[PDB]
């Protein structure tokens, strides 16, 4: 009797629910905050670091922030083996559409692809499912910038500016509150900012826990940028001075 | 190519030439065709060299694990406890010209408790190239020495056949210019010096006769607690006529 | 191609040329034909360069991981074995005649592998389209228990030999001595051809005389 | 091989002075003397300092390079880092290896820069060709690969000088191909020269036969 | 028929990768320093009795030439991790007939060890390892937790009193340290985890400096150093 | 116990394996097997006395002996299928040894080998452990004779006589009480039904020829599997009764 | 949970239980072994005991074929203990290991690989909740390429390391007591001996040690002496009178 020890993963709860989704949801909400907004300019993803020690080599060391293709990028909200797993496959998945076709994959694609896969976990088999939530930002020539939120399930939604992780509620309502549909790249640096001390409880940020970045389309080619420290500490200068 | 092998009154003796050649190119000028399967048991090879080679190496591994596996618990024979020289000197002296040309070992399976047996080898290596009959092309001759039949010839032919001899076994391309010479001058119940002078008269006239036979030659005395090896490089032909 | 291999006391030399040919035309006037198993390990190759090189570096690769492994010296006949049965398997369809020199606990040891997969172990050996003029040199000169420098030049004029009488060898003579400690790769060891007629002045081509249809100038950043 | 003969088509590659250069025939050829196009380039960007010249079977040399790019843009994407010349030649000797009992039908070249770092950066030229199977030649002054390999082999023995800056190497480059070319009939209908120099690059259309 | 061993708790847990956290964090220490021109592995090799062979137990490991791993946790979970690494080296080899680079090698690892807790049957592998390295981008320290994460490090310390271990080595680490300096903390912070006196015998280092080949230091050369 | 015994894969706290303590218990409670080792043979003796009160069962035709190439006898104690399982994959051993190697295959090795058979079912959690225990023996006159007992844990042993199932313990008192290694199967014919009607409660004088199998390898049959004929185990068995009878 | 101690799953403090249950088991067999190593010689001595389980020890057993000695190869020897059906697959495993390793490299393999190889296996048997452990604990002597005796030993967690001397028993610490004087004592002496001295002596510590650990006095027919050595490579069983010699040597000197 080797089914003594199954857990039924993939069952249905008396409430038509997944206990095992419902808690790699709890250990995603558990995580650190991550938010994502759209600006005419781009799309900026910023995430809290979690600090560890100082000992940690902060220098060209991003973890919660990744690229996933030229005009692809995203943040993690979970376990980080379980982001690295799907991140993985997604580059894979963005190559295999650029193999296929010569053209680079429209983020909605990616989203769906990565989605199935998880819902797909949540399906089939006997395995548990990934404790990983996503930002994926990115832009393509179909449907501009694009921001979508995906969850353990396989799930996903698009949106113009959205949190997710630890205390997720007050970023939404900021970025409610805050967000304008025309802004500029340092407006949506600077409401970033905000939102991230408030989700962290904080007046004044500080660049040591803070990772920045932003997926521009510019002179016909989508740039990728993962703010440095110093960079950051203009920019809440910036924010020091707004404020 | 040209090897043979004799059954004696004490033993088994294998020899062989020692020419590899691609063609008429000579690619290897002394190779060695008589291989030790285990300490009292010799395969000659003949045919293409892969192929022999690795059907060699698999039958050597199969034959490490079938000996591990004779092995029998416990103490065995405890109140139980178990010649003429060739002047192998003589043989290989030449007035126009550290050499070793010798070697003699006792097996260390005195009683022959875990050796495998000729039979056993002989057959599984036939079951091999029968089983690959459509690609392997080699002939071999297996000589061995174990308690149940004691010195014993096999002879695995081309296709994958095997013939036990009791009196000789010969093959390769040089083997059938001395087919006639072999019969008339073989008898029952050799000497080990008949058995020696014999096999080497064979190997020399079949080089002689054979583009493909040459080199030096190698000879193996396998006997019912022993092994020698002699190399002979006398190999010239003299006719008075 | 002339590779060739030798044993002299208590070390193991091979010798290349350096020419790769495809049909009548010279691809490769500089190609190395040595490669390194291992630290005592050393090989010469001739047929299909890329039967060989892969088959080489692939060797070189499972024999290191092999040496991780066992925390123990690289064995020649463990290098044989391997090669000999994936050249087996591949029924010499992977055209790779090899030169195998290396030396461990047994000694210096010299094999010959040819693409079909079998192997003989030899004092000296020579393969390639130069192999009969290098094996003519080793059979007319070779003798046991030479110096290092005694069989350095026989190598090298062997490898002379196939380079001035085989159509399919020439350029440099590569060397290598392999003993139990170290081993000494010397390209080129002989460099013995040399274009022979060159022009007073090179042929320098005045500016704007190559007539152009568009120029796109881009900026890499 | 005949296959190659059916479309035609060839790439070379030379080194300067602080520069590379790579050169190729414009022509798309059918049962090897019909002419369909005359802008099927040859030569693709790997990245900044890695270019790949492939001639040979049209469909070969698309397949090849979608593997090639899928291949760089995973290695960049997962190092984040521009993936080195050297690294580059060894994995397409790989894989034109992986398929060595069914190859692709392309002979290609591969020049780039290799960068050396001490403060400032070292740019190297780099030149590899290669056969349908993966055998490599490493080169210092130039490489060539097509049907009019004999003739390219001709020019640059003859012509090719060493450490010349951009524009005597474009010079150099343009003229082996041309000449090269003027005597291929299944090779020309223009030329594309790109000289790779360590700040920019330089693009050139040639005004060529179309015979 | 296999099925996940380790599942999501009510609380959004991994309890089994905690498991096996608490297993490396009650196993014997070992650190790793990243120095100015290289990066030292050191580790607590006690000996149980006089009978056993230290030169026979191998804790510090050459992945590669410039890549050593040591571990602190289970044995055989390292020695099959080991092997695996070293497999992957020589793929990466094999491709790009140069040697893999730390991150990359770290990144596969961290999968490989990811895997173990998903798929169906198994347990999650009970150590964490370090990794020191050196290639063209630099020198690298990284740690692999048994559940997959890896992070970079400037110094770190795993296994027993890894927290005490970690303020006494922040205490005296600075970025610009030399590989004397770093060999000399590293053998301090040993000395001030262990119980009673140190001793060559009970410690083992590697180090990865100034592009060299990782070096295993020998019983003398660690007698040299602990002579101060 | 505790949890611990209901599955072969799992250790208990002490390191013991219960369900193989239950199948060696499943053994014990089967019908009697044994085989001894005389001068010129060795004699197999079945006695299935769970039957005694299968009246319509066709006289003789439940047999519990076999053998391997014809020189090798097979006897079980357990459950007919598992050991009718173990009796294939063994004859299937021998053919393979024959195919591979043209002789017959070893006695120690085909012991060693059915051992390991036995063992890989103690191994998982999604299969059921042979519930058997195998006496396999063979005699020759140089090598006199062999016999193996293979418990169902995979564990072989070596013995010169060996009862297995029910009554075991008075079973080997009664037979060690001499020595048969000078003693003809002939012979001790009378001495097994003896000790059979003495040991088992549930046999008698009337169900002795039916609910007992006899096999041998001696001189008389050529070193070759043979079943004791009637004509020469009535008479044993009269002597037996008779003297019983007398005391 | 419930089944922490059932399955190879971690338990909350990190331990694996049934690893030591495997252990417990090996160690109830009650068999000892003990394991030494010389300068040019590597002995390892067992008895001919059956191991304690469900069936006893009778009197038609026959008492030679009972043995927890082994050859891998014929240079190669160990002594396996722990539940008989394990021991003697471990012994097969090891066997077919060192058979594929001399097939695919061409050379033999050396204790301390064919040991690691084990080891290996094992690990997967602990790490795969499917598959029950093996109860087997193994000491294995052999000769390498540079002509040093070679002692290694395994146990069933997987963990295998080299010796200069070591012993599988129910009582550990003791002897590892034992075993420490007993080499203490011989590197005392300070002159060279010969090969065939060092052999005698090799042997007559094997034999004192687990005479020691024993605690009662050896008989020659139940305890089974096995040797390797660069005089005879091969890995080679002791006959009973020689073990009986070394007895009354021990008790006379
Ligand atoms: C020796 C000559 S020989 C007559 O004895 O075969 C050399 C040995 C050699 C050459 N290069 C190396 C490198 C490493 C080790 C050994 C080496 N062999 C050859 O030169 C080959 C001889 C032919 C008859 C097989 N030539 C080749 O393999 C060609 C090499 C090549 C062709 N174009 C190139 C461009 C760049 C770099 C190299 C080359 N290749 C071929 O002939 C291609 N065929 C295609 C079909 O499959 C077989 C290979």
């Amino acid at each position: 009797m080797a089914r003594r020890y199954d857990s039924r993963t993939t069952t249905f709860s008396p409430e038509g629910r997944l206990y095992q989704v419902e808690y790699a949801l709890e250990a995603i909400n558990n995580a650190s905050i991550t938010i994502g907004l759209i600006t005419k300019d781009g799309v900026i993803l910023g995430a809290d670091k979690v600090f560890i020690s100082k000992l940690i080599d902060k220098a060209n060391n991003y973890e919660k922030i990744y690229k996933i293709d030229k005009h692809i990028f995203c943040g993690v909200a979970g376990l980080n083996a379980d982001a690295n797993i799907l991140i993985n496959q997604s580059r894979l998945y963005a190559q295999r559409y650029l193999y296929n076709y010569n053209e680079v994959q429209p983020v909605s694609q990616l989203v769906v692809q990565i989605c199935d896969i998880k819902q797909s976990y949540t399906q089939y088999g006997g395995l548990r499912p990934y404790g990983v939530s996503f930002l994926i930002g990115g832009y393509d020539t179909k449907d501009g910038y694009q921001l979508y939120h995906t969850d353990p399930s396989g799930n996903y939604s698009g949106w113009f500016a959205t949190a997710i992780g630890t205390n997720n509620l007050t970023a939404s309502s900021v970025l409610k509150q805050e967000w304008k549909n025309d802004m500029t790249l340092e407006e949506g640096l600077l409401l970033a900012l905000k939102t991230l001390a408030k989700s962290t409880d904080t007046e004044i940020p500080k660049s040591e826990k803070i990772e920045l970045a932003y997926l521009t389309n510019k002179d016909g080619e989508v740039y990728q940028k993962y703010l440095t420290e110093k960079e950051i500490e203009e920019l809440i200068k910036l924010y020091t001075q707004k404020y | 190519t040209t090897i043979i092998g004799i059954i004696y009154d004490n033993g088994v003796m294998l020899a062989c030439d020692s020419r590899t050649s691609s063609g008429t190119f000579i690619s290897n000028k002394c190779s060695r065709k008589i291989n030790r399967i285990n300490e009292n048991l010799y395969v000659c090879r003949s045919g293409a060299s892969a192929h022999s080679q690795k059907i060699i190496e698999i039958i050597k591994h199969y034959c490490v694990s079938m000996k591990n596996e004779n092995r029998k618990k416990g103490r065995f024979h405890e109140g139980e406890t178990i010649d003429e020289e060739i002047d192998i000197d003589s043989i290989n002296y030449l007035d126009y010209n550290n050499l070793v040309t010798k070697n003699k070992y006792f097996y260390e399976d005195k009683f022959n408790d875990y050796n495998p047996l000729v039979e056993n080898v002989a057959h599984i290596t036939k079951k091999i190239i029968y089983t690959n009959n459509n690609f392997l092309s080699c002939a071999l001759i297996f000589g061995g020495y174990d308690k149940i039949k004691k010195q014993q010839l096999y002879a695995v032919n081309l296709n994958g056949s095997i013939i036990e001899k009791h009196d000789f076994a010969v093959s390769g391309s040089g083997s059938i210019y001395i087919q006639s010479y072999l019969q008339d001058k073989y008898k029952k119940f050799m000497t080990k010096k008949e058995c020696f002078n014999l096999i080497l008269n064979c190997v020399k006239y079949a080089m002689h006769n054979d583009n493909s036979s040459g080199g030096l030659i190698r000879i193996v005395n396998i006997t019912k607690s022993f092994v020698e090896e002699f190399t002979v490089v006398n190999t010239q032909m003299n006719f008075q006529y | 191609t002339t590779i060739c291999g030798l044993v002299c006391q208590n070390a193991v030399i091979l010798g290349a040329d350096t020419r790769a040919t495809e049909g009548p035309i010279v691809a490769d006037k500089n190609c190395s034909k040595l490669h390194y198993i291992s630290k005592n390990i050393w090989c010469a190759g001739a047929g299909v360069a890329g039967d060989l090189e892969h088959t080489t570096l692939w060797l070189q690769h499972n024999v290191e991981l092999h040496r991780l492994n066992t925390n123990t010296q690289p064995r020649v006949s463990m290098c044989v074995s391997r090669l000999t049965q994936e050249l087996f398997k591949y029924q010499g369809y992977k055209v790779c005649a090899i030169v195998l020199g290396g030396v461990d606990v047994n000694g210096p040891q010299l094999y010959g592998i040819h693409p079909h997969g079998s192997s003989c172990l030899l004092p000296f050996t020579a393969l390639g389209s130069g192999s009969l003029n290098a094996m003519a040199v080793l059979e007319a000169k070779y003798r046991d228990n030479m110096t290092i420098e005694e069989g350095k030049n026989l190598v090298c004029e062997a490898i002379c030999a196939g380079i001035f009488n085989d159509l399919g060898s020439g350029g440099n003579v590569d060397i290598c001595v392999i003993t139990k400690d170290s081993y000494q790769h010397i390209r080129p060891y002989k460099e013995p051809n040399m274009r022979l007629y060159h022009l007073p002045h090179p042929t320098i081509y005045p500016k704007g005389t190559t007539p152009i249809l568009s120029e796109k100038i881009e900026y890499i950043k | 091989g005949s296959i190659y003969n059916y479309n035609g088509g060839c790439v070379l590659g030379m080194s300067g002075s602080n520069c590379v250069a790579i050169a190729c025939d414009l022509r798309l050829g059918a049962n090897t003397f019909t002419t369909v196009s005359t802008k099927f380039s040859k030569i693709f960007k790997m990245n900044n300092n890695v270019y790949v010249g492939l001639s040979g079977l049209a469909t070969d040399i698309q397949t090849l390079y979608e593997i090639l790019r899928y291949r760089v843009n995973l290695y960049e994407v997962r190092q984040d880092a521009e993936m080195d010349v050297e690294c580059f030649a060894n994995m397409l000797s790989s894989i034109l290896y992986s398929n060595r009992f069914s190859p692709y039908f392309v002979n290609p070249i591969v020049v780039g820069f290799k960068l050396k770092h001490y403060k400032k950066v070292n740019y190297e030229p780099y030149l590899t060709a290669y056969d349908l199977i993966g055998a490599k030649c490493e080169t210092r002054d130039f490489v060539v690969n097509g049907v009019t390999s004999e003739q390219l082999f001709g020019m640059c023995e003859s012509l090719y000088v060493k450490d010349q800056d951009e524009n005597g190497l474009f010079e150099t480059i343009s003229q082996c191909l041309l000449s090269a070319l003027d005597r291929d009939c299944i090779s020309g209908w223009g030329a594309e020269v790109l000289v790779l120099t360590p700040e920019k690059i330089i693009k050139k259309k040639l005004k060529a036969r179309m015979d | 028929y296999s099925f996940s061993l380790t599942t999501f708790s009510p609380t959004g847990k991994l309890v089994q990768i905690e498991y096996a956290l608490n297993r490396v964090s009650s196993s014997s220490p070992a650190l790793g320093i990243r120095a100015k021109n290289g990066v030292i592995i050191a580790t607590e090799k006690k000996s149980p009795n006089e009978l056993i062979e230290e030169n026979s137990i191998f804790k510090i490991q050459q992945i590669s030439e410039h890549i050593g791993i040591v571990y602190a946790g289970m044995p055989g979970d390292f020695r099959v991790l080991l092997k695996r690494a070293r497999k992957e080296a020589i793929r990466y080899s094999l491709q790009y007939g140069s040697e893999i680079l730390v991150k990359e090698l770290v990144k596969i690892i961290a999968s490989i060890v990811q895997e173990f807790t998903q798929t169906g049957g198994v347990r999650p592998f009970g150590l964490s390892l370090l990794i020191c390295g050196v290639d063209v981008y630099g020198y690298h320290l990284y740690q692999i937790d048994p559940s997959g994460c890896y992070f970079n490090w400037m110094a770190t310390c795993v296994g027993k009193d890894y927290q005490n271990n970690m303020s006494f080595l922040e205490k005296r680490y600075n970025k610009d340290i030399e590989i004397e300096d770093a060999i000399h903390t590293a053998i301090l912070t040993l000395k001030e985890s262990y119980e009673g006196v140190l001793n060559e015998k009970n410690i083992e280092i590697g180090v990865a400096y100034d592009n060299k080949p990782f070096k295993i230091l020998t019983q003398n050369e660690i007698k040299d150093y602990l002579i101060e | 116990s505790a949890g611990y015994d209901l599955s072969v894969s799992t250790f208990s706290p002490d390191g013991r394996l219960y369900q193989v303590e239950y199948i060696y218990k499943s053994i014990n409670n089967n019908n009697t097997a044994l085989c001894l080792e005389c001068k010129d043979g060795i004699i197999c003796c079945c006695i299935n006395s769970n039957m005694d009160k299968n009246k319509m069962i066709k006289k003789n035709s439940y047999n519990r002996i076999y053998h391997v190439n014809n020189n090798i006898i097979i006897t079980y104690s357990g459950f007919d299928g598992d050991a009718r399982n173990i009796i294939d994959r063994a004859r299937s051993e021998a053919n393979t040894y024959y195919y591979n190697f043209h002789t017959n295959i070893p006695l120690h090795i085909l012991v060693n080998r059915i051992s390991l058979y036995i063992h890989a079912y103690t191994l998982y959690w999604h299969m059921r452990p042979f519930a058997a225990s195998i006496i396999i023996s063979s005699f020759n006159e140089k090598d006199k004779g062999d016999i193996y007992c293979i418990e169902p844990n995979g564990a072989c042993y070596k013995y010169s006589g060996i009862v297995i199932g029910k009554n075991k313990e008075m079973f080997k008192t009664e037979i060690e009480k001499k020595d048969y290694k000078d003693i003809n199967v002939r012979d001790a014919i009378e001495d097994i039904y003896k000790f059979i009607l003495t040991s088992d409660d549930h046999m008698n004088k009337n169900n002795l020829q039916n609910l007992v199998n006899f096999s041998w390898i001696c001189k008389e049959s050529s070193y070759e599997f043979q079943n004791i004929h009637e004509e020469i185990l009535t008479p044993a068995l009269n002597k037996a009764v008779e003297y019983i009878e007398k005391l | 949970s419930m089944y922490d101690r059932h399955l190879t799953i971690f338990s909350p403090d990190g331990n694996l239980y049934q690893i030591e249950y495997a252990i417990k088991a090996v160690k109830n067999t009650n068999i000892t072994s003990v394991g030494v190593k010389g300068e040019n010689c590597a002995v390892i001595i067992s008895q001919k005991k059956m191991a304690t389980q469900y069936i006893s020890q009778d009197k038609l057993l026959d008492y030679n074929n009972i043995t927890n000695i082994y050859n891998i190869t014929d240079e190669i020897g160990c002594s396996m203990v722990g539940m008989p059906g394990d021991c003697l697959s471990m012994v097969y495993k090891a066997r077919s290991e060192a058979s594929e390793f001399l097939y695919s490299n061409g050379y033999n393999v050396n204790a301390e690989t064919l040991c690691r190889n084990i080891c290996d296996k094992i690990q997967v048997y602990t790490q795969h909740a499917y598959m029950r452990l093996h109860a087997c604990s193994g000491m294995i002597i052999g000769i390498d390429e540079n002509n040093k005796p070679e002692l290694f030993k395994f146990d069933p967690s997987g963990f295998c390391a080299g010796y200069r001397a070591c012993v599988i028993g129910n009582k550990e610490q003791e002897s590892i007591s034992v075993l420490e004087r007993l080499l203490e004592k011989r590197k005392k002496k300070i002159q060279q001996e010969t090969i065939d001295e060092d052999i005698r002596n090799t042997t007559i510590l094997a034999i004192e040690a687990l005479q020691t650990i024993l605690a009662f006095d050896l008989k020659a027919s139940e305890i089974e002496v096995a040797i390797v050595s660069t005089k005879n490579r091969n890995f080679t069983q002791i006959s009973e009178k020689e073990i009986d010699n070394y007895l009354t040597y021990i008790a006379e000197r």
